[PDB]
C-alpha cells in the first residue's frame, strides 16, 4: 500500500518535471536541429545496423552465473537448520563446481574478446 | 453432507485479560512459571482433540488463572511493574535487552514480596509432562474403517503346467 | 616437494590474487572438520525454540521427563551461557 | 521403464517431497495434511483400480479442501440471496456485520 | 571437439535419461529430461556445417516446446491434486497435455516433421543415438501412466505415424531419411499397444533398438549415405551387402526373422481385446515400409550397380576401426524368433 | 471485488504477454517481459512470495539487459517494428487484447467453463488461510530447505550449469 | 492464551455467521442451514471467506492483506 | 479455481501461441520461450504458496535455472546461425528441405 | 501394467528367491542348444566381416562367443520359467478364492444336446 503510494509519487514527480521541461521553454525546431549529431558531419549509415558484439560468449556466462546467485542467497537462512554439516557440504559444493566453471572457461580462452 | 455443531455465544464468554502485548512481554517469563498447569493442561487437551470446540473449558480455566497472576501483580506491586512494561512498549521491536534496570527492580519485588523466581534459560522451552483425567480420544481424526487388503500370495511355487502356452511351443 | 616451492614462487610472483583465492578456499573447505566449535553451533541451532514444545500426557512411566519447567529434569543451557 | 533403485537400495533421492504429509522443515503443516493423510492411508496397499472407488470420499474431501469448489459456491449463493434481499429492503444486517461491533482479544 | 569433453557429454545424456527412468517425482524426470536435451545439442553439432546448426536449432526448438507443454502439464496436475508422483494423472486436461508433450518428443504424427530433417543433417553417429537412445524416456513415462491414457487419441496418433512413416519413406533417396520415417513407423506400432500392454511396448522397443543399431553400424562400415553410394558397395564389400539385405528384410518384417514377432505379439495383444480393424490396417501399412526396405536391397545386393575406376585403390586397404557388437546385433536382428517365450522376463 | 488490485496486477501481466507474444521487434518484446516479470513479481508479493517475486524479478531483468545487447548486435533491421507499424503485428496485439477481454467479460459475468472448468471469481482473497503461527516466515525455510532436504536437486543443478558452461563453448566453437 | 483467545474468537464469528445465514436463507425451500461441504465431521480450519464473507471490506482487506501491507 | 488462475493460463497460452506463430526473427520466438517459462513459475508459485506446501517452496529456484539453461542454449544457437546467414531470420534454415 | 506391481516384489532381483524352487532347465535344453547356435553364428559372422578365414579364423573368440551366449541363456531361460510359473500360480489362486466367477457347468451328453445338421450338397 505505501510502496504503491511511494511509487506513483515518484513517477508522477519525473513525469510533472518532463512536462514542465517541454511547455515552459520556447521551442524552435527545424529540421538542422533534429538531424542526427555526427561530430560535425552527415552519418553515413545508420543506428540501427548491426552492431558486432565481441563479448557475446561472456554474455552467456552471465545468464548462468546469475542464476548461481538464486541457489546462493538462501544461505543465511540454511545456516539455522540443525544438520549443519550437510548444508556445509552442499553449499561449499556449489561454489566449488561454480569455481570449476570460471576456471574451465577462462583456460579454454572463453573469457577473451573476438579479435 | 452434515451439520457443523456450533457453540452458542454464552458458550464462548467469558473475562478477558486485556492487557496489551507489551505487558504480556513484561510479565511473559513469571507468568509461564506460575500458570503453567492450566496452559498444559489446554495445550494438551488442543493437540489431542484436534478441535477448539472440545477444549473451551481448558481455555477459560487459562483465562481465569491469567487474571488471577495479574490481580497478584497489582495487589502486591504495580509501579516497578508499570516501569519495565513502559520500557518494553517504547521500543517498536520491544526488546528485552533495552532496559535490565527495570526488569531488575521487578524480579526484585516478585522475588521478596511473592517468592517468585524467574525461570532461567532454556527452561520454559522443555517438554514437560502432564497429568490429565481426559479421556484419550479414541479416533480424533474421525477416521472411516479402511478397505481390506488384497488376501495374500500363499502356498509354494509350481512349474506351470504345460509350460509357457504359447502358439505351437511346448516348453 | 622441491619443485613445488618453485611452482608457489612463480605463481605469488605472477598470480598473487589467484594464490591467496586458492589459500583462502582451501581453509574454508578442511578447518570446519578440525573445529571443536562446530559441534556446538550445531548445539546451538538445536537449542533455538522455533516452535511451542507440546506436553506429554502422563502414565507415571516418565522418571526424565519435568513436570514443571523449573523441575531439575530435561535439557540444560547452563553450557550455553558459559559460551 | 521404472527402475526403483531408490527403493531397492533405500536412498528417498525425492521422495521426501512428494506429499504435503512428509516432514516439513520446522513441522510447518500444509493446508491439507489431514485430509492428504486420511487419503493416503485409506488408499495405501489396495492398489490404485481399487482406490479410486473405494476411497473417493476422502479422495473428494481432499479435492475440496484443496481447490475450495463447493464452500465458494455456498458462500456466493448467501451473499447473492443477501443483495437480494437488501434490495428488496427487508433484512437490515446487524451492527456487528457493519464495523459497529465490540472486539475481543 | 575434445574425447573427454565429448565423453562427459554421451555420459550427460545418458545419465539425463536414466534420471527420467529412476525418479518417482514429475519435477525430477523434468530435469532429466532437460539435463538429456542440454548434453543432447552439442552431439549434433559434432562436425561442424550449417546443415548441423540447422539440425540443432530445430530439434532444440521442438524439444524445448515439448519441455514447456510436460511442465505446464506436470502443474496443471498438481493444481488439481497436490500430487507430486508419476501415477494416474488425475486431471484429463493435463493428461492431453502430457500425451501430446511426449508424442512430440517421440516424433509421433503430426508432430512427426522435425525427425526426417534433424536425422538427415546430422552424421550418422548422432543419428544413431537420435533415433535409439533417444526414444527410451518418453516410451518410459508413457509407459508409466498408460493406465490414465485416452486410447482415443493415442490410437490416433500411433495410426497415424504408421500411415505417414510408411507413406514417405516411399519418396526418400537418402538413407538418414529414410531411417527416420522408419523410425516414425516403428514409433506407431509401439505406441498402439501401449494401452494395452507395456510388455509389447519394451519388446518392441528392443527388437526396433537392436535392428536400428545393426542397420546404422552397417551403414557406418560402408561409409554410405545416399542410394548411389550404397550401390557401389557390392564392389568391396559384399558380405557387407548380403547382411545388410538380411536385416532389411527382417525390419520389414517378413517371417521367420526377428522383425516379424513384435508386430506378431502386438496383433496378438490387441486382439485378445476386441480391437480387430486396426491390426488389419497396421500390417497393410507396414507393406509399404517392406516396399521401400526391398528398393533398398534391389539397389544394394540383389542387383549389381556400376562401379568407379578408383574403387580398385580401395580393394587394397581394410576397416581401420571396427564397431564391436557389430556381429552380435546382426545375430540378434535375424535369427531370435525361435526364442520369442523369453518375453515373460519383461513384465 | 476488494480493490481488485490482483485482479489488475494479473490483467497487466496478460497485456504485457500480448505485448511480447506480437513479435513487435526484440527490444519492445524485452520491454514487454520486463513489464510482466516486475507485475509478476508484485502478483506472488501479495500472497507471501516476496523472495520468489524479487529473484525472479532480478534474473529477468540480467537475461533481459543480455537480450538486449544480443539484439542490438544479431536480431536488428533498418526500420524496427512496433506495435502500431505493420498489420499484423497490430492485428495480433489487438486480437490477444480482444481475447483477454472477451474471457474475463464471460468469466465475471457468467461462470461458464472456458477449458478446464469454470470457475467463481468473487476476488482471490476468499481462498486464504487464516494462518496465525510462526515466528519465521515459511517460504525463507521452504527455500532454505534445499540444502538439508535437497541434496539430490543441489547435485544435478549443479552438475547442470557446469555442463551448461561446457556446453556453450563447445557450441560457439565454430570452425 | 493466545490459543485460546483465537479458538473463542473464531468459534464466535462463525456462530455468528451460522445465524445470520439461518435468518437469510430460510426462504429458500431446500437449503440445510449449517450443512457442511465434507463428508467427513472432524473439525476443518475456516477459509477466511467463510469468517469475513459478511463483513465489510475493510475488515475484508485487513484481515486479507494486513500483513502483508504493513511495511 | 480463482480469476488469477485463469490470467496466469492465458498468459501461458498467449506465449505458446506466439511460440508456434513464426514472424522473421528467431530472437522472437526466444522471447515467448522465456515467457512460458515466466508464466510456469508464477502459476507454480501461487499454488505453492496458496497450499501451504513448504517444501516444494525450492522448485521454482530449480525450473529458473533450468530457463536459464534453455535461454542459453538458444542464444548460443543463435549466434552461429547469424554467423552463418548474417541474420537470424528462421527462413535461411531450409536446408534439410532436400 | 499386469505384473508390473505385484506384493512382495524386490525392484531389480532378476531372480527371487522363491524362483529356487522350480527346477533348474536341464543344461542340454534345446534353447540352450539354440542360444549355442546364436553364439556360434555371430562368431561367424565375426570372421567374414573382418575378413578373416569364417569356418578356422579364430577359435577362443568363437568359443567365447558360444559361452557367453549359453551363460546368458540359461539364466535367461530360468526368468522366463519363474515368470510363467508365477502366473499359473496367480491364475489358479484366483480361480480358487472367486468360485462364483468360474463355476462347474451340468456335463452332458452327446446323446442329449440337439446340435442342428447342415448337409453338403
Ligand atoms: C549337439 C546337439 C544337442 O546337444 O541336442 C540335444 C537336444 C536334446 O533333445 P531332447 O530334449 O532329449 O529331445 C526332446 C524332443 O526333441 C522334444 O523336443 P521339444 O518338444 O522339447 O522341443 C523344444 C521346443 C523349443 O525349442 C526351441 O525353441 C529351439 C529349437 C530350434 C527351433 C527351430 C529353428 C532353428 C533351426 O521346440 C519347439 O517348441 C518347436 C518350435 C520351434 C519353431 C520356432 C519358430 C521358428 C521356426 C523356424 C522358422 O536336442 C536338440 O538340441 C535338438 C536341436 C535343438
Ligand atoms: C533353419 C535351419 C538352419 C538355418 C539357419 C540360418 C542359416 C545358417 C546360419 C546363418 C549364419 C551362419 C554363417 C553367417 C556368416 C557367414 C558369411 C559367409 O560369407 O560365409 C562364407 C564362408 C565361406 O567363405 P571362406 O571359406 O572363408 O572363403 C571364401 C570367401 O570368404 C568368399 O568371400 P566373398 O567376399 O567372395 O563372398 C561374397 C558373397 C558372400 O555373401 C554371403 O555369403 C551371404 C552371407 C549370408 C547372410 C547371413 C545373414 C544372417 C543369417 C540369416 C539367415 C536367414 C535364414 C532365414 C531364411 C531367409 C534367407 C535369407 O556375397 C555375394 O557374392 C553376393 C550374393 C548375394 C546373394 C544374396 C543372399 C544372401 C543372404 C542369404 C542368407 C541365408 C543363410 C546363409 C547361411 C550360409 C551363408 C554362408 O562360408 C562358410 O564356410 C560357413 C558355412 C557354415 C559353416 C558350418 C561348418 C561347421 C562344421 C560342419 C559340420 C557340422 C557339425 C559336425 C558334427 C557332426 C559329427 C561328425
Ligand atoms: C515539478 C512537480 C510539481 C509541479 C507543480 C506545478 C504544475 C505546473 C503545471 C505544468 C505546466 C506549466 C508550464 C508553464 C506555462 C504553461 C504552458 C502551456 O501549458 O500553456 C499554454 C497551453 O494552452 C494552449 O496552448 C492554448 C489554450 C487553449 C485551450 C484552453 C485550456 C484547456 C482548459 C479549458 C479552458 C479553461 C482555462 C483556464 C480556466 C480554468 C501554452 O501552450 P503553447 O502555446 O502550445 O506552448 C507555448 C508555451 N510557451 C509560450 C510558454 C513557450
Ligand atoms: C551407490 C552407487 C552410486 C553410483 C552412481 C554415482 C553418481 C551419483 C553421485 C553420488 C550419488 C549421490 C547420492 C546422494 C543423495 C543425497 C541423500 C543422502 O546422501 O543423504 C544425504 C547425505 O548428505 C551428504 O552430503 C551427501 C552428499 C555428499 C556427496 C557430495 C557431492 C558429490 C557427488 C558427485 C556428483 C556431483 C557432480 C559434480 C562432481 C563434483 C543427506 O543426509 P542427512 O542430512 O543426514 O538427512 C537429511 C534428511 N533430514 C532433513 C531428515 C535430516
Ligand atoms: C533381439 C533381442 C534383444 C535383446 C536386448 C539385449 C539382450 C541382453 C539383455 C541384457 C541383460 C542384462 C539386463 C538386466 C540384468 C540384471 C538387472 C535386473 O535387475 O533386471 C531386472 C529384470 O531384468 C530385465 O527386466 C529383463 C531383461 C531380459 C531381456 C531378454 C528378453 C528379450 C525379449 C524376447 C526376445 C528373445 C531374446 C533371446 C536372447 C537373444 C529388472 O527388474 P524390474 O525392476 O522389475 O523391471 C522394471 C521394468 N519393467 C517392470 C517394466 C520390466
Ligand atoms: C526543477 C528545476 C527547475 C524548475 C522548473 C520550473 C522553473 C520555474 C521558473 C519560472 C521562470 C519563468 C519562465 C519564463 C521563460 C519561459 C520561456 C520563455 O522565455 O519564452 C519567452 C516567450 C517569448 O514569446 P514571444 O516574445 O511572444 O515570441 C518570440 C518568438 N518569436 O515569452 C513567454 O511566452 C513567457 C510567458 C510567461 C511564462 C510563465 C512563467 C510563470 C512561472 C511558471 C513556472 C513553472 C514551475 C512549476
Ligand atoms: C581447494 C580450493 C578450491 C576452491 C578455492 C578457489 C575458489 C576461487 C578460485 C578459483 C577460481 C577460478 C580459477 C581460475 C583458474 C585460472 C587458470 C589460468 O589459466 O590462469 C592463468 C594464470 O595463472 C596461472 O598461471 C595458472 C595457475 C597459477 C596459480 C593458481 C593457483 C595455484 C596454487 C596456489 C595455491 C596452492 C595451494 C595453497 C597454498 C598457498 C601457499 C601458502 C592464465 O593467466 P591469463 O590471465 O589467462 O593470462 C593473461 C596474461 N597474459
Amino acid at each position: 500500500m505505501n510502496i504503491m503510494l511511494t511509487l506513483l509519487t515518484n513517477v508522477t514527480l519525473a513525469s510533472l518535471l518532463v512536462l514542465i521541461a517541454f511547455w515552459l521553454p520556447q521551442l524552435n525546431a527545424y529540421s538542422e536541429k533534429t538531424s542526427p549529431y555526427e561530430c560535425g558531419f552527415d552519418p553515413m549509415g545508420s543506428a540501427r545496423l548491426p552492431f558486432s558484439m565481441k563479448f557475446f560468449l561472456v554474455a552467456i556466462t552471465f545468464l548462468l552465473f546469475d542464476l548461481e546467485i538464486a541457489l546462493l542467497l538462501p544461505l543465511p537462512w540454511a545456516s539455522q537448520t540443525n544438520n549443519l554439516k550437510t548444508m556445509l557440504t552442499m553449499a561449499l559444493f556449489l561454489l566449488i563446481l561454480l569455481a570449476a566453471s570460471l576456471a574451465y572457461e577462462w583456460t579454454q580462452k572463453g573469457l577473451e574478446w573476438a579479435e | 453432507p452434515g451439520i457443523v455443531e456450533l457453540p452458542t455465544l454464552e458458550d464462548l464468554k467469558v473475562q478477558e485479560v486485556k492487557v496489551s502485548s507489551s505487558v504480556l512481554k513484561a510479565a511473559a517469563h513469571h507468568y509461564g512459571a506460575q500458570c503453567d498447569k492450566p496452559n498444559k493442561e489446554f495445550m494438551l487437551c488442543r493437540w489431542e482433540e484436534k478441535d477448539p470446540r472440545r477444549c473451551l473449558e481448558e481455555g477459560k480455566l487459562v483465562n481465569q488463572c491469567a487474571l488471577d497472576f495479574f490481580r497478584q501483580i497489582k495487589r502486591h506491586c504495580a509501579e516497578p511493574f508499570t516501569e519495565y512494561w513502559t520500557c518494553i512498549d517504547y521500543s517498536g521491536l520491544q526488546l528485552f535487552r533495552h532496559c535490565r534496570k527495570q526488569q531488575a527492580k521487578f524480579d526484585e519485588c516478585v522475588l521478596d514480596k511473592l517468592g517468585w523466581v524467574r525461570p532461567d534459560l532454556g527452561e520454559l522451552s522443555k517438554v514437560t509432562k502432564v497429568k490429565t483425567d481426559r479421556p484419550l480420544p479414541e479416533n480424533p481424526y474421525h477416521s472411516r474403517a479402511r478397505p481390506e487388503p488384497n488376501p495374500e500370495a500363499e502356498g509354494d511355487l509350481k512349474p506351470a503346467k504345460h509350460g509357457s502356452r504359447l502358439f505351437f511351443w511346448t516348453m | 616437494a622441491g619443485r613445488i616451492a618453485s611452482f608457489l614462487k612463480n605463481a605469488w610472483a605472477k598470480e598473487p590474487v589467484l594464490v591467496a583465492s586458492f589459500a583462502i578456499g582451501g581453509l574454508a573447505i578442511i578447518l570446519p572438520s578440525l573445529s571443536p566449535y562446530t559441534n556446538y553451533a550445531i548445539r546451538i541451532n538445536r537449542a533455538t525454540p522455533y516452535n511451542y514444545p507440546v506436553p506429554l500426557r502422563d502414565d507415571g512411566n516418565m522418571p526424565d521427563v519435568p513436570s514443571h519447567p523449573q523441575d531439575p529434569q530435561g535439557p540444560s543451557l547452563e553450557w550455553l551461557k558459559n559460551l | 521403464p521404472f527402475f526403483d533403485v531408490q527403493k531397492r537400495l533405500g536412498l528417498d533421492l525425492d521422495r521426501w517431497m512428494t506429499i504435503q504429509s512428509a516432514e516439513q522443515p520446522h513441522k510447518i503443516p500444509g493446508r491439507c495434511h489431514a485430509f492428504e493423510k486420511e487419503w493416503i492411508e485409506c488408499a495405501h496397499g489396495i492398489g490404485g483400480i481399487r482406490a479410486e472407488k473405494e476411497c473417493k470420499i476422502e479422495f473428494d474431501d481432499f479435492v475440496e479442501c484443496l481447490l475450495r469448489q463447493k464452500t465458494m459456491k455456498r458462500l456466493s449463493a448467501i451473499k447473492r440471496q443477501r443483495d437480494k434481499l437488501i434490495k428488496e429492503g427487508k433484512y437490515t444486517p446487524p451492527p456487528h456485520h457493519l464495523g459497529k461491533e465490540d472486539p475481543r482479544p | 571437439m575434445n574425447p573427454i569433453i565429448y565423453t562427459t557429454l554421451i555420459m550427460t545424456v545418458m545419465s539425463g535419461t536414466m534420471l527420467v527412468m529412476i525418479s518417482s517425482h514429475w519435477l525430477l524426470i523434468w530435469i532429466g529430461f532437460e539435463m538429456n536435451l542440454l548434453a543432447m545439442i552439442p552431439v549434433l553439432m559434432k562436425n561442424f556445417n550449417p546443415r548441423a546448426t540447422e539440425a540443432a536449432t530445430k530439434y532444440f526448438l521442438t524439444q524445448a516446446t515439448a519441455s514447456m507443454m510436460l511442465m505446464m502439464a506436470i502443474i496443471i496436475n498438481l493444481l488439481y491434486s497436490g500430487q507430486w508422483t508419476i501415477t494416474k494423472m488425475f486431471n484429463p486436461v493435463a493428461m492431453t497435455m502430457m500425451t501430446m508433450a511426449l508424442a512430440m518428443k517421440l516424433g509421433l504424427s503430426p508432430f512427426h516433421f522435425w525427425v526426417p530433417e534433424v536425422t538427415q543433417g546430422i552424421s550418422l553417429q548422432a543419428g544413431l543415438l537420435l533415433l535409439t537412445w533417444q526414444k527410451l524416456a518418453p516410451l518410459s513415462v508413457l509407459c508409466q501412466i498408460s493406465q490414465s491414457i485416452n486410447p482415443n487419441l493415442m490410437l490416433t496418433m500411433a495410426m497415424l505415424s504408421i500411415l505417414i512413416g510408411g507413406w514417405g519413406g516411399l519418396n526418400q533417396t537418402q538413407l538418414r531419411k529414410i531411417m527416420a520415417y522408419s523410425s516414425i513407423a516403428h514409433m506407431g506400432w509401439m505406441t498402439a499397444v501401449l494401452p494395452y500392454n507395456t510388455t509389447m511396448t519394451i519388446l518392441n522397443l528392443l527388437i526396433y533398438i537392436t535392428m536400428t543399431l545393426a542397420m546404422f553400424m552397417l551403414l557406418i562400415h560402408s561409409s554410405a549415405t545416399t542410394t548411389l553410394s550404397l550401390s557401389h558397395t557390392w564392389n568391396k564389400m559384399p558380405v557387407i551387402t548380403s547382411l545388410m539385405m538380411v536385416t532389411l528384410l527382417s525390419m520389414g518384417g517378413l517371417p521367420p526373422l526377428s522383425g516379424f514377432m513384435p508386430k506378431w505379439m502386438i496383433i496378438q495383444e490387441m486382439t485378445k481385446n476386441e480391437s480387430i480393424i486396426m491390426p488389419t490396417l497396421m500390417a497393410m501399412t507396414a507393406l509399404l515400409n517392406l516396399y521401400f526396405y526391398m528398393r533398398l536391397a534391389y539397389s544394394s545386393s540383389l542387383t549389381m550397380f556400376p562401379s568407379t575406376n578408383n574403387m580398385k585403390m580401395k580393394w587394397q586397404f581394410e576397416h581401420t576401426k571396427q564397431m564391436k557388437l557389430l556381429p552380435t546385433m546382426i545375430v540378434l536382428s535375424t535369427l531370435v524368433l525361435p526364442m520369442t517365450p523369453a518375453l515373460s522376463s519383461l513384465n | 471485488m476488494t480493490m481488485y488490485i490482483a485482479f489488475i496486477l494479473s490483467t497487466i501481466f496478460v497485456i504485457g504477454f500480448v505485448g511480447f507474444s506480437s513479435k513487435p521487434s526484440p527490444i519492445y518484446g524485452g520491454l514487454g517481459l520486463i513489464v510482466s516479470g516486475g507485475v509478476g513479481c508484485g502478483i506472488v508479493l501479495n500472497f507471501g512470495g516476496s523472495f520468489l517475486g524479487l529473484m525472479v524479478f532480478l534474473i529477468y531483468l540480467g537475461g533481459m539487459l543480455v537480450v538486449f545487447g544480443y539484439t542490438t548486435a544479431m536480431a536488428t533491421e533498418m526500420y524496427p517494428e512496433v506495435w502500431v507499424s505493420n498489420k499484423t503485428v497490430f492485428g495480433a496485439f489487438v486480437s490477444g487484447l480482444m481475447m483477454e477481454f472477451c474471457m474475463v467479460y464471460y468469466a465475471l459475468k457468467e461462470e461458464e467453463v472456458e477449458i478446464i472448468f469454470k470457475f467463481n471469481g468473487l476476488g482471490d482473497w476468499v481462498i486464504y488461510d487464516t494462518g496465525d503461527s510462526g515466528f519465521f516466515s515459511e517460504e525463507a525455510m521452504g527455500i532454505a530447505a534445499l540444502y538439508s532436504y535437497g541434496t539430490w536437486l543441489v547435485i544435478v543443478t549443479g552438475w547442470s550449469l557446469l555442463i551448461g558452461v561446457v556446453v556453450i563453448m563447445e557450441i560457439t566453437r565454430g570452425n | 492464551l493466545f490459543q485460546a483467545e483465537k479458538d473463542r474468537r473464531v468459534l464466535q464469528m462463525l456462530r455468528e455467521n451460522l445465524e445470520e445465514e439461518a435468518i437469510i436463507m430460510k426462504d429458500v425451500p431446500d437449503w440445510k442451514v449449517g450443512e457442511s461441504v465434507f463428508h467427513t465431521t472432524r473439525w476443518v480450519t475456516p477459509m477466511m471467506g467463510e469468517l469475513y464473507g459478511l463483513r465489510t471490506n475493510e475488515e475484508i482487506l485487513s484481515a486479507t492483506y494486513g500483513f502483508i501491507w504493513y511495511t | 479455481m480463482p480469476l488469477v488462475y485463469m490470467n496466469i493460463i492465458m498468459a501461458f497460452a498467449i506465449a505458446l501461441a506466439g511460440l508456434l506463430m513464426y514472424r522473421s526473427h528467431l530472437m522472437s520466438s526466444l522471447l515467448c520461450l522465456e515467457g512460458m517459462m515466466l508464466s510456469l513459475f508464477i502459476m507454480s508459485t501461487l499454488i505453492i504458496l496458496n497450499t501451504h506446501f513448504t517444501l516444494a517452496n525450492m522448485m521454482p529456484i530449480i525450473l529458473l535455472v533450468f530457463a536459464a539453461c534453455e535461454a542459453a542454449l538458444g542464444l548460443s544457437l543463435l549466434v552461429m546461425v547469424s554467423n552463418t546467414y548474417g541474420t537470424d531470420y528462421v527462413q535461411n534454415l531450409n536446408l534439410l528441405q532436400c | 501394467t499386469m505384473m508390473s506391481g505385484r506384493p512382495g516384489r524386490v525392484p531389480l532381483q532378476f531372480l527371487p528367491n522363491e524362483a529356487r524352487s522350480l527346477p533348474p532347465p536341464k543344461l542340454t535344453d534345446p534353447r540352450l542348444v539354440y542360444m549355442g547356435f546364436l553364439g556360434y553364428c555371430s562368431g561367424l559372422i565375426d570372421n567374414a566381416i573382418r575378413r578373416r578365414p569364417v569356418v578356422s579364423a579364430g577359435l577362443h573368440r568363437q568359443l567365447l562367443y558360444v559361452t557367453s551366449f549359453v551363460f546368458f541363456g540359461y539364466y535367461l531361460l530360468k526368468r522366463q520359467d519363474y515368470m510363467y510359473a508365477l502366473r499359473d500360480h496367480d491364475m489358479f489362486a484366483y480361480v480358487k478364492s472367486h468360485p462364483e466367477d468360474f463355476p462347474e457347468k451340468d456335463k452332458k451328453t452327446y446323446g442329449e444336446i440337439l446340435e442342428e445338421f447342415h448337409p453338403v450338397r
